[PDB]
């Protein structure tokens, strides 16, 4: 009744198997350059004065 | 702009919304006869009745966390479905977002539990082992020319129901029981005064009254 | 001074301790009211941002509250003037006016609390407008048809109140006891969709202590009613003199029962400070 | 990943006594309640029983009301259901189902045939 | 026989996923940024308190100007805000009042709803006659839509309460692209800055990333262990964040194939409702149940910040395009701007 259904999750399993995967480090590295090159951009993480802000 | 929104929240406040809720062959549609609206004593009652989503009634049910009751239509005449329903009953009751809002339950088709408990066929014994250990209430008003064994079997399923309701904590929210037949004109004024109870109580609890 | 010429409509001769005790204890009742209602006023102003506050009933407690408040802070003032000059001549007016006013507020405290419970339906609604109308109008339009007929009668007894002996002191006593009574009509109703309630209650668990909140309930609505004041009237009979201290004793701690019940014994309110802490 | 396999079952004389166990894996078993369910030949699924977290409170269908019990141990996350007296009615395919929320009473776990956090189940049949 | 070996071969195939993944795990991410400071406490003040809405609020989407916003109540209106001077510049009635997803165009000129109708609609703000009427009713879903957000002004991707999300075309008014594999309901997507990929959370805890074009799930991330309400990408557009009802966030990534950092506390008992990201990927902005939303350092997973002054629940949190302010809308009917 159901080996339609098991058949196609099982060839998506295998799709999805097939891709390859880096290493965390190399993705943890790019993570953290993004966010050390970005830092300085990012109104919330650094305070911004009144004058400056729409909001305040 | 904003008068066009004051005249939406005055008609919004005036109208009080309701949750229909039941399983199939129940016969939540006959009770009042996808959404319908009544009046009665000049306030506008708008039911809604969801017929069109899947099973996974877990997450779009949150969004009737404001409706001011929940119309719990339950079949009492299929003594198998029986258990589903009260499943369906406690985990209404018992939910984190429908703690505050009231069940008015309706037990449809009163008529066809009485053809089937007089036939001798199904017997509640069977599926409920506890209804040879049950006494009428002595409160129970039963009708004139009315048969003691069919107003047992129902006080017996109403009472089923209460001690489900009363597991939880009442004070937050009541469950109204009522019995219907087949057809009924009086559900209106049923689900009105109910209604009226029910806000009568929320009112108290901001009045710190009750 | 006596604290009860407010409702005082028989003159009376009393013993000059039972007249100096009652004076004392009139003193530091109002002086405890006085307080109490500015807590409850400064309690209602930093809460007023939260929706759960606001709900035109608030509004209406904050009236009577401050309506209550000026009347004793006035009263206080008005004990040690001495009569006939005009300051105490325009005073007594004064007092008068923000007691009606006072007065006011309670029957719109009956009449919400009736419409909110009895007339279930259509309590959310837009009133603001008559309720203020009915608070602060109909005690002026009152006035300004009492002292016009006679203006004299204010301030010509010894005290800065409507004299005793011209009888113009109905002027007052007749609308204020307008409001008692039919604050009282509404409440024996609450009672009755109270009880009753305790009655569906009293088959499910079998407490004879759930009665205890009808007597609970009636009690808080003591002071927003203002049955209390009845007392006064109680004066006319020989055993005016515990009346009398009754009277004094529960409408100078009005306002310490108005704080107490609104503002420290409401869950509404005490989820609401909670919610700013 | 959420994994509730279960095991035993299989035919068994009328009258007599089964017991039914269920592994966890991919969450904390601790935290959910637990229920079990049964699906009938040409019927839909029916709950049949179910069990808090601590176990302090345990109910069971009408059916089976003092017949059957069950029992969760947390130390090693597993889940019992001992079953005696079968009957012809029982012949069935039982789930051991954890509902989705954690730290409340209620939960929805009867879907029909579409529910994430069910098991396979075991078939249980008695001989003729 | 064929259908045990069916099991048997999926099992193995889910063994060996595993193992590969488990493999590629050679260091935690908490470890390696252990070296920088951290982010410290983070205040934010309660600059704007929208307030006109009826009912409770599911939806909001923040333009691309960061200056208007969008917001659904089940009273039936959609409210486009002006969030510098809080001026209504929009309020249209919906025809079904139970709606629980909105969007906003980049372009501007339209905005989208949907709901247990089972219907998208599609709103068109730039008319010559200067009213807002229905533009497009897209039908064609057979559960509750829960979240849709707009690709370009010609299409517009969807998730459905039926499991699957739909590509729709505007112009053309059906189903470019369907969007089959989840188990449960799917409840919130996200769009990534390339535009290409997508991710979709559903009721199957886990979440699926699908290309648009393909149609096809390229990915699949399994790491949670209860409902999925919320998905979120990080800014570099190579992970996203993800909420559950488990009272955990999860941090994964597309090239890693695994989590990467999870965030929860012992005290914190109530599921995630919704989820973002800053400017810069550093903080991460979740709602609760609780009715207060927290404030995490998405590098250290500690909590930086708490934001309080809902008395409901909250339901959506939304972080302009330029960072400048967040807003979050509750259940109470009203929205807060915190910067």
């Amino acid at each position: 009744a159901s080996i339609a259904q098991a058949r196609k999750l099982v060839e998506q399993l295998k799709m999805e198997a097939n891709i390859d995967r880096i290493k965390v480090s190399k993705a943890a590295a790019d993570l953290m350059a993004y966010c050390e090159a970005h830092a300085k951009e990012d109104p919330l993480l650094t305070p911004v004065p009144a004058s400056e802000n729409p909001f305040r | 702009i904003e008068k066009q929104l004051q005249k939406d929240k005055q008609v919004y406040r005036a109208t009080h919304r309701l949750l229909l809720l039941g399983a199939d062959n129940s016969g939540k549609s006959t009770i009042v006869k996808f959404e319908t609206k009544f009046q009665v004593d000049k306030v506008n009652f708008h039911m809604f009745d969801v017929g069109g989503q899947r099973d996974e009634r877990r997450k779009w049910i949150q969004c009737f966390n404001d409706v001011t009751a929940i119309i719990f239509v339950v079949d009492s005449s299929d003594y198998n479905r029986l258990q589903e329903a009260l499943n369906d009953f406690k985990s209404i009751w018992n939910n984190r977002w429908l703690r505050t809002i009231s069940v008015i339950l309706f037990l449809n088709k009163q008529d066809l539990l009485a053809e089937k408990v007089l036939a001798g066929k199904s017997k509640i014994e069977d599926y409920f082992p506890e209804f040879a250990r049950y006494t009428t209430p002595e409160d129970a008003t039963p009708e004139p020319g009315e048969d003691p064994r069919v107003t047992r079997a129902k006080y017996f399923i109403r009472d089923e129901f209460l001690r489900i309701s009363t597991a939880s904590g009442d004070g937050r929210h009541y469950c109204y029981p009522h019995f219907t037949c087949a057809v009924d004109t009086e559900n209106a004024r049923r689900i009105f005064n109910d209604c009226r109870d029910i806000i009568q109580r929320m009112h108290l609890r901001q009045y710190e009254l009750l | 001074t006596n604290f009860a010429i407010l409702m005082q409509v028989v003159p009376l001769e009393l013993a000059r301790g039972h007249q100096v005790a009652l004076s004392s204890i009139s003193y530091v009742g109002c002086s405890l009211s006085v307080l109490c209602l500015v807590a409850t006023l400064v309690t209602f102003a930093v809460l007023s941002s939260v929706s759960t506050i606001r709900n035109q009933r608030y509004h209406i407690h904050a009236n009577l509250s401050f309506a209550v408040l000026v009347a004793q802070v006035l009263l206080l003032i008005s004990f040690r003037l001495e009569p006939g000059t005009t300051p105490c001549q325009v005073m007594a007016v004064l007092l008068h006016y923000f007691f009606l006013s006072a007065f006011a507020w309670m029957l719109v405290e009956g009449l919400h609390l009736y419409s909110m419970v009895i007339k279930v339906f259509g309590s959310e609604d837009s009133k603001h407008r008559y309720y203020y109308g009915m608070g602060w109008g109909f005690p002026l339009l009152i006035c300004i048809i009492s002292l016009s007929f006679a203006m004299d009668s204010y301030g010509t007894s010894n005290n800065c109140w409507l004299s005793l002996a011209s009888g113009a002191i109905w002027a007052f006593v007749a609308p204020a006891l307008f409001v008692i009574v039919v604050n009282i009509g509404i409440l024996i109703a609450v009672t009755r969709v109270i009880s009753q309630i305790s009655a569906d209650n009293y088959k499910i668990h079998g407490d004879p202590s759930a009665f205890k909140l009808t007597a609970k309930a009636v009690a808080v609505l003591l002071p927003i009613l203002g049955t209390s004041w009845v007392f006064g009237v109680l004066a006319v009979n020989g055993c005016a003199v515990v009346f009398q201290y009754m009277f004094a004793t529960l409408n100078s701690l009005q306002g310490l029962f108005i704080f107490l019940f609104h503002c420290l014994l409401n869950s509404e309110v005490r989820a609401a400070f909670k919610h700013k802490t | 990943q959420v994994q509730l396999q279960e095991s035993g079952g299989g035919l068994v004389q009328p009258g007599g006594s089964l017991r039914l166990s269920c592994a966890a894996s991919g969450f904390t078993f601790s935290n959910y309640k637990m229920n079990w369910v049964r699906q009938a030949p040409g019927k839909g699924l029916e709950w049949v029983s179910d069990i808090s977290q601590s176990g302090a409170s345990i109910s069971y269908t009408g059916s089976v009301k003092g017949r059957f019990t069950i029992s969760r141990d947390n130390a090693k996350n597993t889940l019992y259901l001992q079953m005696n007296s079968l009957k012809p009615e029982d012949t069935a395919v039982y789930y051991c189902a954890r509902c989705p929320a954690p730290f409340t009473r209620d939960c929805f776990d009867v879907t029909s045939t579409t529910y994430a956090y069910r098991g396979q189940g075991t078939q249980v049949t008695v001989s003729s | 026989s064929e259908l045990d070996q069916l099991r048997q071969e999926a099992e193995q195939l889910k063994n060996q996923i595993r193992d590969a993944r488990k493999a590629c795990a050679d260091a935690t991410l908490s470890q390696i940024t252990n070296n920088i400071d951290p982010v410290g406490r983070i205040q934010m003040r309660t600059r704007r308190t929208l307030r006109g809405h009826l009912a409770k609020i599911y939806a909001m989407h923040w333009g691309t100007d960061s200056r208007l916003l969008v917001s659904a109540s089940q009273d039936g209106k959609l409210i486009i805000w002006d969030s510098y001077t809080t001026n209504k510049v929009h309020a249209i009635p919906l025809r079904s009042s139970w709606v629980m997803t909105c969007a906003y165009a980049p372009s501007g000129n339209y905005v989208a709803c949907g709901g247990l109708d089972n219907i998208c609609s599609i709103y068109n703000l730039k008319t010559r006659e200067g009213n807002v009427r229905v533009s497009r009713e897209l039908a064609g879903h057979t559960g509750y839509l829960s979240c849709c957000r707009f690709l370009d002004d010609n299409q517009i991707v969807t998730s459905s309460g039926d499991t699957t999300c739909a590509l729709w075309d505007i112009e053309t008014g059906q189903q470019t692209t369907t969007f089959t594999g989840h188990t449960g309901d799917v409840m919130s997507l996200s769009l990534a800055p390339d535009t290409r990929l997508f991710v979709s959370g559903a009721c199957d805890a886990s979440a699926k990333l699908w290309d648009v074009r393909e149609g096809m799930c390229r990915q699949t991330f399994t790491g949670h262990e209860s409902d999925i309400n919320a998905i979120c990408f990080f800014p570099n557009g190579n992970a996203f964040a993800t909420g559950s009802d488990d009272a955990t966030c999860r941090l994964f990534d597309l090239r890693a194939d695994q989590e990467l950092m999870t965030y929860s506390h012992d005290n914190i008992i109530c599921g995630i409702t919704s989820v973002s990201f800053s400017k810069s990927g550093r903080l991460l902005l979740a709602g609760y149940d609780d009715f207060n939303c927290n404030v995490w350092d998405a590098l250290k997973a500690d909590r930086a910040g708490v934001l309080a002054g809902h008395d409901n629940r909250v339901s959506c949190l939304g972080v302009t395009d330029d960072g400048m302010a967040v807003a979050t809308g509750s259940w109470d009917s009203f929205l807060k701007i915190w910067n």
